[PDB]
DNA sequence: CTTGACAAAAGTGTTAAATTGTGCTATACTGGGAGCCGTCACGGATGC
DNA sequence: GCATCCGTGAGTAGAGGAAGCACAATTTAACACTTTTGTCAAG
């Protein structure tokens, strides 16, 4: 979010699964959103 | 965005440290009245009222504006809490 | 009778 | 303004009565009317003669016959009572007694039958109610494959729901065919012999197909007599019970064989001598007559599913999907199985109740208790999931609540146990049931509307009219038909052309089995009525729907129930022909009986009198609140001596102008993006909508208060509120409640109402400050009734109930209840929701004044403005086409109906525009005005783009983009025209239910919780926002540790944080530091009630007290 | 006896317990058999069981059996009537000492309490005691205003002279928390009891006339 | 001190009994008449404390000045209502019963 | 068990089944002390064993416990604590709070990346208690309780309370929220701005990181206090200082539908 | 050892966090009969008792941070340091 | 201001009375009533 | 392997929401009656 090398503190955890979660609803759903869940 | 936000975080390693400075800063400018501010009566930040230009009464704004100046020195283990908040005290009277 | 049925269970008890 | 039609489809038969489906099913149910000795076997009549007779086994208490008596309110007091509109029923016993031979009659009052009003509705504790019918699968026998093992078949029978249960016949791999029942497998050979078959009988009719017999001829059981395989057969049913033959014989004659506890019903029974080719005496799997069983339907289930298997040409699966295979429970098949099931709850009361007391002396009077038949049937038009608040913001919504089928409710699917089977549409949903129609969301595909031609016939089963179809020509004759027989048959489409009645294409578009075929016209046996069938009735006031994509078109239908009525609502400039239609088949309006001439016209009755000579006064529904709040009055629009044919029009009803559904306005629209105030569907609109009060509808709210009788004194509804002023008390009258015609802003006082305080002593500053001014503490406190913040109005309707009053049923304790009504005229503000027929919705954003609009060369301004960028993605057109044929119209003063599919071409459109720009520039060329300097620069930017030919004169070149919808548009603000030609036409617009006014909520303190002491949630009860875990989340991955913590703590329930916290925020300091929450608190308690030591531990592992100190033992 | 509150089990159990007393106080000379006297006991221990445990808030077996009797002729007037009897009726059919004012209480009574936990509407996200405010603990503007009123109490009483303002914390019970008496108070002076009643008067009325000239205590009243 | 560790565990019924400041004895929640809870109940307010601050169930007791004092008359604590959210009860079991937790 | 609003009472479920388990448990002393034969005292032990588990844990063994006249189950502690709509989801990973509005939104295309257009009654509401505040240190109000009863009444309020509510909310923000809060963008921080209406003013260039149109969205507003609390938003959750996607790194706030058509 | 999210957030050394996860009857009997102490390490736990969560402002890293100005830093240092 | 009165609010028994808890009823009666498939589908753990 | 059991399935908002009696035992309201408090003079 700042192309700046990340801030000691930060909960890169949260941001690491809202990341990936907010587009599931995009995913066309062994394809899509249910590949996406068993990996 | 906020004056001199860019300034703001080079100033300090970590994004969140300047959230405490500042944050710290504005707290001790409410607890002491803005009477312990280091801006010169030129420097106030000020706000438009229909009577005329008062004092910014938030004290972030004047916590930022604070730290572009300089004259604030932060970090860790810089004073005694306790011998921070007395000498404050007696310097100013509140 | 039923071990999940605690009433067919009383009646089979009452029942011998 | 004259009226201008197109389509070229000749519409063999109206539109069926679209409430028919509510009216026609419920009046069979009930047959009030027809005699008791004439009355058929349906209905609740058919639940009295199946309960009945009630035999102790010798007392016989039998069913002679039932009567309805007359309702003992009105409709209208029902309403305002808070009362339920029913009639009594009385129904007609006699006892007999076996041993004397006495015969006892007497009518016995079994309670209240709520009733249907004229229109398909109930009221139900004085609201009205929409009872939703139910698809679910039709009763009988099915065959549906094995999916593990492939080339296998099972055989289900289904009964009616909660009549049975479900019969599985499937061939075990070990070849013999087992049958579960209630979970319990066992094979079907046992119960074949209880029925009586022996080993040869089953060779000779089942072992004609292969191996599949010889799994059935199990020679074990086969001799095992017929009585100790019952016996053996209820062991393996219910293990446990002591093997007896009297039990055993009422077990197995209750499961298969009794018509009180297993019903097929009249649609599975006749599904079942359909597919199995027989022909069932009752509705039961098996008939127990002469002490023994006789088989039913066990035998033609199990031939056919031999037969199946082996591959017989002549037998197939049933899809249970399939709309042949699926039925409508209606209701008043809904409200007969309600009154069945408190019948057996009625009778079984009589049976337990005829064992002891007095048996010489009995009466039916004193054996009956009705309460049983009423509770059941007051539980299902209360409490049931398909006895739905009637949705009335408009005759539309309402017409459209009783047209709606649910797959949901008791006996039907789950909402999220749903897979996208049921979901889908089928192939039959063709002329039945709407395929557009339906809630996007969790309920999609679950809740659906019935077409517009389909009716549900007896059994159930939805059926679609087609025209017959002989020798190639079209005949008149229609034939309703279920999806089952529609199979049969090729049918051919309704836009096939026709040279008269014969068929003129040689290449007919048709349907074999839901396949989409090109066949010869003498191939066609059944053509399509109209394209109106397919489609429900809200689908159906969709104009150029065919240019509409699905998914917003579903939108469009689904928001024409959401539009609110307007004071000046106008019928829209191109309609589809059902716009008369639906007001008269919703009966807002009011239609003339027969001929005649009006007497008077009021605003409030209309007396005309009749050719007959009689006189009928008609009072007019004024100012009347919806369950929604919109206001639903009746406008008279005859004068007095208009004569008056049969069916004329004598007043609108709630949005309808003239007897045309009229839900929205017409406005001059222009497609164009403004400034981003048209940004992500945001919409434009003009002041000169305000100023002509167009957009603006009547809302009227109700506030109710009760006085009650409490242990310290009654609470006093009176003017006399202590410590209160004179401005506050100005508006009350001596009664205390407000006057009528008295506006009410926030905080305003509608009725005065005064509670004992509770006995508690003050605290001690209080006492002294009482005790420095001298004031004694009072008795009673204000507990007086206020206007909600954001609300207001007029006061326009004041309803005092007092208890005693004849009808008013008021709880114990209550001495009388306030109603208020409060009417505001709710003017089109920014922020209130605008939406048309074909999906397109948007928040009105930002209301300029005339003079900033864009306008046209001649003047007139625009009224609404829409971003061009909405269409491409949603790819709904018709709008644009709309908005073409309505700057025809809006130029040559007249409306057009496009029927769906078959309505008005661009060719068609195109040469109304010329006519249009005939009026539009030739009235200017008259005034003397050639072209404007900027349309000329207009025209030159247009023929760069290639929208006008080069060369013409700039006449002829404006002529073009007129052709095209778009005209030279100017710019208010700066005076030069638009760079480009702007599609500007007239578009009927609709104003949603969906306003700012009542969206808008804030709060800083208010209602906590009681267990959680978190703040409570909704507006009703000034509660808070939710903060859930995503946005927990939010404040986490933004590493505002603080910001999550005072939400979590100082403003949820760190009760002495959140109390500090306002303390030292009046006090101008910050906020303290927040402590431990109280839910953290309520979760350590709960957990020590589950035996559990939660121990909360410091830095050194010993205890830390979270808990002040409050909850240790010394 | 099902379906009256009680489960079938916990009509069984009861009965048992009737079953033993029966056992206890039979007699065997009357030769009677053990049913005919056993069904007694059975059937009293069941129904007071009923109306002892059936209720969440207990209602005696003399105002249950009053609830009951009032349900049977209820009942009785419904069905012969065609409607719901109105209170009138119904103590008409009851008896002397019967009117409509005793009915509706009686019915009042009779009212069970309703679950905290019922859902409200198809979405099973909502209960009653989502709506029900707790009025028990003080909202922050009552903790804020009683903390208003405490210190421009404590400011309005620092005018008055040092025994006088402590005479009325003390008459008013400012200190102790609870109010004191002219004689108690006069204990901690030494003071007889008429004379504090004068200087309490006479502090009272000094602060009256520090308010009427300030009007900083006024708004506190409400 | 500041939280920094929390620990869930087994209670021993000795521990349970510690936590309780009486035996819940009967099934009665309050009096259907005076709507007061009843004794030794569900809401008993010798157990859990008082409905309101500083108030003892006889009426005797009604201020602050008696803190941390059980009325004789009536047996409830003079304090602060809030105890009533945080003050557990028990129940004497006549015969021993597993906790379902720890078996299905 | 609570009295309500009228006079009926409200209780919770805890209480049938802490009811049902002292019943049991009192009976069975009752009939161990009469000596009961065992068949009695078995079936009132094992009665006795699933009260208690009806009470732990309802539903886990066996039918659940339904109250009388009514086929829903009673909410048991292990209900209470678990599920969705249990203790920790929903009143403690989750709460509702104080000092939070919501209404509809529209698009301010003069508003600053920074900026909002929050009503003034929202705002009036919101920031109550510094306004009565604002109030008492100007001539509006003598002290906080008379600002708040003047506050009551829409028509008891003069036009100098508005002129105290801007100076209230001077440099102060204001959380904006669309839910679902798929991203961390889905809040964020906005200069109020105070306008006539009642629906929120959104910035064009925040919608695709809220993924907020106009077709009838509603936003939640959230006042944070402190200086601790006004400073992370104001440093950390400002709009305009999160322009990039902490996903991918590229621009999140960024020309849309019609401000690439214009350009 | 490889497991999913669902088993890897669910066998987490925190029980305040797995209980409110999923599965909170087997979480917490576990964690009961193991005796298992929470050391409030991650965000759901601080969240649960209201805490600072170790993120962002409440990490340790920046959490004592201290400001002052030219001229009582000086006062201190000056007033201190003169013995 | 201490002293002596006086009218009224409050604490203290006393008792007829509503109010509540307990006991008992003797022809003989002796193992329940309700339900019932678009049963929800898919992993995951444990048993055997 | 193969059954069997068990837990899981987005977020805000809205509007709508059938015994009866006798008799002893334990509260409870009414009634006096006596302190016990508030009060009002002697100058
Ligand atoms: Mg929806
Ligand atoms: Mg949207
Ligand atoms: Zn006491």
């Amino acid at each position: 979010s700042m192309a700046r090398p990340v801030s000691i503190g930060e909960a890169v955890g949260i941001v690491a699964a809202q990341s990936i979660g907010e587009p599931g609803t995009q995913l066309t759903m062994t394809q899509g959103l249910p590949r996406v869940i068993e990996l | 965005a906020e004056p001199g936000i860019d300034k703001l975080f080079g100033m300090v390693d970590s994004k969140y440290r300047l959230t405490v400075v500042v944050a710290k800063r504005a707290q001790q400018l409410l607890r002491h009245g803005f009477k312990n501010t280091v801006l010169e009566p030129e420097e106030r930040p000020k706000m438009q009222t229909l009577e005329g230009l008062f004092d910014d009464p938030n004290a972030v704004t004047w916590a930022m504006k604070e730290l572009l100046t300089g004259r604030l020195v932060f970090g860790e283990n810089l004073v005694p809490e306790d011998r921070l908040q007395k000498e404050m005290e007696r310097l100013y009277p509140v | 009778i039923s071990t999940s049925d605690p009433v067919r269970q009383y009646l089979h008890e009452i029942g011998q | 303004m004259e009226i201008k039609r197109f389509g070229r489809i000749r519409e063999v038969i109206p539109l069926p009565p679209l409430t028919e489906i509510q009216v026609e099913s419920y009046r069979r149910a009930l047959q009030a009317d027809v005699p008791p000795e004439k009355r058929e076997n349906v209905g609740i009549q058919a639940a009295f003669r199946e309960t009945f007779p009630i035999e102790e086994e010798g007392l016989v208490l039998d069913f002679l016959e039932y009567r309805l008596g007359e309702p003992p309110f009105p409709q209208d007091e029902c309403r305002e009572k808070d009362l339920t509109y029913q009639a009594p029923l009385y129904a007609r016993l006699q006892l007999i007694h076996k041993d004397t031979g006495l015969i006892k009659e007497d009518e016995v009052f079994l309670g209240h039958i709520p009733l249907m009003t004229e229109d398909g509705s109930f009221i139900i504790n004085g609201a009205d109610r929409v009872i939703v019918s139910q698809i679910h699968r039709s009763p009988g026998v099915y065959f549906t494959p094995d999916p593990a093992r492939p080339g296998r078949y099972i055989a289900s029978i289904i009964p009616l729901p909660k009549r049975g249960p479900w019969i599985d016949l499937e061939v075990e791999p070990n070849g013999v065919v087992s049958m579960k029942v209630n979970k319990r497998k066992f094979p079907l050979v046992l119960l074949l012999r209880v029925l009586g078959y022996d080993q040869e009988t089953l060779a000779r009719e089942l072992g004609a197909y292969g191996e599949l017999v010889q799994g059935l001829m199990d020679e074990s059981v086969f001799a095992m007599r017929p009585e100790e395989a019952l016996i053996r057969l209820f062991t393996l049913l219910r293990p446990g019970d002591p093997p007896k033959r009297d039990k055993a014989v009422a077990y197995v004659y209750g499961l298969i064989a009794d018509p009180r506890r297993y019903d097929l019903g009249e649609a599975g029974r006749y599904k079942a001598e359909e597919k199995l080719g027989i022909r069932l005496s009752g509705r039961t799997l098996a008939r127990f007559e002469d002490g023994e069983f006789k088989d039913e339907v066990f035998l033609p289930t199990l031939r056919y599913l031999f037969a199946l298997t082996a591959g017989v040409p002549g037998h197939e699966v049933d899809d249970i999907d399939h709309l042949g295979n699926r039925r409508i429970r209606t209701v008043g098949e809904l409200m007969t199985d309600q009154f069945r099931v408190g019948l057996a709850r009625l009778a079984r009361g009589v049976r337990e109740r005829m064992l002891m007391g007095s048996e010489d002396s009995l009466t039916p009077a004193k054996l009956v208790n009705s309460r049983p038949l009423e509770a059941a049937i007051r539980e299902f038009f209360s409490r049931s999931q398909l006895s739905q608040f009637k949705d009335e913001t408009n005759p539309l919504s309402s017409l459209r609540h009783k047209r709606r089928i649910s797959a949901l409710g008791p006996g039907g699917l789950t909402r999220e146990r749903a897979g996208f089977d049921v979901r889908d549409v089928h192939r039959t949903h063709y002329g039945r049931i709407c395929p557009v129609e339906t809630p996007e969301g969790a309920n999609i595909g679950l809740i659906t509307s019935l077409a517009a031609y389909a009716r549900v016939d007896e059994l159930g089963f939805i059926r679609t009219p087609y025209r017959r179809v002989v020798g190639g020509v079209v005949t008149d004759e229609v034939v309703y038909m279920t999806a089952t027989e529609e199979d049969r048959y090729t049918i051919a489409q309704a836009n096939t052309p026709l040279e008269g009645n014969r068929i003129a294409a040689e290449r007919v578009v048709a349907r074999r089995k839901g396949e989409p075929v090109i066949v010869s016209p003498e191939e066609v046996e059944f053509m399509d009525v109209s394209p109106k069938q397919v489609f429900s009735v809200n689908t159906n006031l969709i104009p150029f729907l065919e240019h509409d994509d699905a998914n917003r078109a579903l939108m469009g239908s689904n928001m024409q129930t959401q539009a609110v009525p307007l004071i000046r609502a106008q019928a829209p400039v191109v309609m589809t022909g059902l716009e008369e239609r639906v007001v008269r088949d919703s009966l807002a309006a009011l239609y003339a009986e027969e001929d005649g001439e009006v007497a008077k016209v009021d605003g409030n009755r209309i007396v005309v009198r009749y050719e007959d000579g009689r006189l009928v006064e008609y009072p007019l529904r004024r100012f009347y609140r919806s369950n929604q709040g919109t206001a639903l009055d009746q406008r008279p629009r005859v004068v007095v001596g208009q004569r008056v044919r049969k069916g004329d029009l004598l007043a609108d009803g709630p949005a309808s102008e003239n007897g045309f559904l009229a839900l929205g306005q017409n406005v001059l629209v222009a497609i164009m993006p403004f400034d981003g105030y048209n940004f992500e569907d945001a919409i434009v609109i003009s002041e000169e909508l305000l100023k002509r009060d167009f957009y603006t509808s009547i809302h009227i709210e109700r506030y109710e208060i009760e006085a009650r009788d409490t242990k310290l004194g009654p609470e006093r509804i009176t003017r006399d509120i202590p410590h209160l002023s004179e401005a506050a008390l100005r508006d009350l009258d001596e009664e205390g409640v407000v006057r009528i015609g008295a506006e009410v802003k926030p905080g305003d006082i509608l009725v005065g109402r005064t509670s004992f305080k509770g006995e508690s002593e003050p605290t001690p500053e209080e006492r002294l400050l009482r005790s420095i001014f001298g004031e004694k503490a009072r008795d009673v406190k204000d507990t007086s009734l206020r206007v909600p913040p954001g609300e207001g109005g007029i006061v326009v309707r004041t309803v005092r109930l007092r208890r005693g009053d004849p009808g008013v049923e008021l709880k114990p304790g209550v001495r009388e209840v306030v109603r208020v009504y409060v009417a505001q005229k709710r003017k089109l503000q920014v922020g209130d929701k605008l939406a048309n027929r074909h999906g397109n919705k948007g928040v009105v954003a930002k209301i300029l004044p005339v003079e900033d609009m864009p306008h046209l060369p001649d003047g007139t301004p625009v009224d609404v403005i829409l971003n061009p960028l909405g269409v491409p993605s949603r790819m709904n057109l018709g709008q644009i086409l709309e908005t073409h044929l309505g700057l025809a119209g809006y130029f040559l003063g007249q409306r057009y109906i496009s029927p769906i599919f078959d309505g008005a071409k661009e060719p068609e459109i195109k040469e109304l525009l010329a006519q249009a720009f005939e009026v539009y520039f030739g009235k200017r060329k008259g005034e003397g005005f050639g072209v404007d300097k900027r349309e000329v620069e207009v025209l030159r930017r247009a023929e760069k783009l290639g929208l006008v030919t080069p060369g013409k004169t700039p006449e002829e070149q404006l002529k073009e983009l007129f052709l095209q919808g778009k005209v030279v548009l100017y710019d208010g603000r700066t005076g030069e025209p638009i760079e480009g030609p702007i599609v500007v036409g007239q578009m009927f617009i609709m104003k949603l239910y969906h306003m700012v006014e009542d969206k808008m909520h804030a709060r800083s303190t208010g209602p906590y919780s009681l267990i959680t002491q978190q703040p409570l949630g909704g507006k009703a009860q000034f509660g808070g926002q939710r903060f859930g875990e995503m946005e927990v989340w939010a404040l986490e991955a933004y590493g505002a540790a603080h910001t999550l913590q005072e939400m979590l703590t100082l403003k949820s329930d760190d009760i002495e944080g959140r109390n500090a916290a306002y303390e030292a925020i009046i006090k101008g300091e910050d906020v303290p530091e927040p402590s431990v929450p109280e839910s953290f608190r309520v979760l350590v308690k709960e957990l020590q009630a589950l035996a559990l030591d939660v121990q909360t531990l410091d830095e050194k592992d010993n205890p830390v007290d979270i808990f002040e100190g409050l909850a240790s033992k010394r | 006896y099902t379906g009256r509150g009680l489960s079938f089990l916990d009509l069984i159990q009861e009965g048992n317990q009737g079953l033993i007393r029966a056992v206890e106080k039979f007699e065997y000379k009357r030769r009677f058999k053990f049913s005919t006297y056993a069904t007694w006991w059975i059937r009293q221990a069941i129904n007071r069981a009923i109306a002892d445990q059936a209720r969440t808030i207990r209602i005696p077996v003399h105002m249950v059996e009053t609830i009951n009797k009032l349900s049977r002729t209820a009942r009785q007037l419904q069905q012969e009537l065609g409607r719901e009897p109105t209170y009138e009726e119904i103590a008409e059919a009851m008896g002397p000492g019967w009117d409509a004012k005793r009915v509706e209480e009686t019915l009042k009574i009779a009212q069970e309490p309703v679950s905290l936990e019922t859902p409200i509407g198809d979405e099973k996200d909502s209960f009653y005691g989502d709506f029900i405010p707790d009025e028990h603990l003080p909202s922050p503007v009552d903790a804020a205003t009683q903390s208003l009123l405490s210190e421009e109490l404590e400011k309005a009483l620092s005018k008055l002279s040092e025994r006088e303002a402590m005479v009325l914390k003390l008459r008013k019970g400012l200190i102790d928390g609870r109010e004191h008496t002219l004689e108690e108070v006069g204990a901690f002076f030494g003071v007889t009891r008429e004379r504090i009643r004068q200087i309490e008067n006479k502090a009272l009325r000094k602060l009256k006339y520090h308010e009427s000239r300030t009007r900083k205590l006024r708004d506190f009243l409400d | 001190k500041e939280v920094r560790k929390v620990r869930i565990a087994l209670a021993s019924p000795e521990k349970i009994r510690s936590w309780s400041y009486g035996e819940v004895e009967k099934p009665e929640t309050i009096n259907y008449r005076t709507l007061k809870p009843e004794r030794d109940g569900l809401f008993d307010e010798r157990i859990f404390g008082p409905i309101k601050d500083y108030e003892c169930a006889c009426g005797k007791y009604k201020r602050q000045r008696f803190e941390g004092k059980v009325c004789e008359r009536c047996g409830v604590e003079v304090t602060k209502s809030i105890v009533r959210r945080y003050r557990m009860g028990h129940i004497e079991l006549a015969t021993p019963a597993a906790h379902i937790w720890f078996v299905k | 068990m609570v009295q309500v609003d009228g006079g009926r009472f409200a209780t919770s479920d805890l209480n049938d089944l802490y009811r049902r388990l002292i019943n049991r448990n009192n009976r069975l002393k009752k009939l161990l002390a009469q000596g009961a034969p065992e068949i009695i005292i078995r079936n009132e032990k094992r009665m006795l064993q699933e009260a208690v588990d009806a009470l732990l844990d309802n539903g886990r063994r066996g039918a659940p416990v339904t109250n009388p006249g009514s086929d829903r189950p009673l909410r048991s502690l292990t209900d209470i604590l678990s599920g969705k709509q249990g203790r920790f989801r929903q009143n403690l990973l989750g709460k509702r709070v104080d000092y939070s509005g919501r209404s509809v939104i529209v698009v301010g295309p003069q508003l600053k990346l920074h900026q909002c257009g929050l009503p003034k009654r929202m705002a009036l509401e919101l920031f109550k208690p510094f306004l009565l505040k604002k109030m008492e240190e100007k001539g509006i109000a003598p002290n906080v309780k008379a600002a708040r009863r003047m506050l009551e009444r829409q028509r008891d309020i003069k036009d100098e309370v508005w002129d105290a509510l801007e100076e209230v909310i001077h440099g102060k923000v204001v959380l904006l929220n669309r839910a679902p809060t798929l991203h961390r963008l889905g809040i964020q921080a906005f200069q109020p701005v105070l306008v006539e209406g009642q629906s929120i003013q959104l910035h064009p260039l925040v919608c695709e990181a809220f993924n907020a149109d106009f077709d009838g969205d509603q936003m939640a507003v959230h006042v944070p206090l402190s200086s601790f609390a006004q400073a992370e938003a104001r440093i950390q959750m400002l709009s305009a200082h999160n322009l990039l996607s902490p996903a991918s790194g590229e621009p999140l706030a960024k020309p849309s539908r019609d401000i690439i058509l214009g350009l | 050892l490889l497991m999913g999210v669902t088993k890897s957030a669910l066998s987490t050394k925190s029980w305040l966090s797995a209980a409110s996860f999923q599965n909170t009857t087997h979480v917490l009997t576990e964690a009961a009969i193991a005796g298992k102490k929470d050391e409030l390490i991650g965000l759901k736990e601080n969240v649960i008792l209201g805490r600072l969560i170790p993120a962002g402002t409440g990490s340790d890293f920046v959490r004592f941070t201290q400001v002052v100005d030219q001229k009582t830093l000086k006062a201190i240092e000056e007033a201190r340091k003169e013995a």
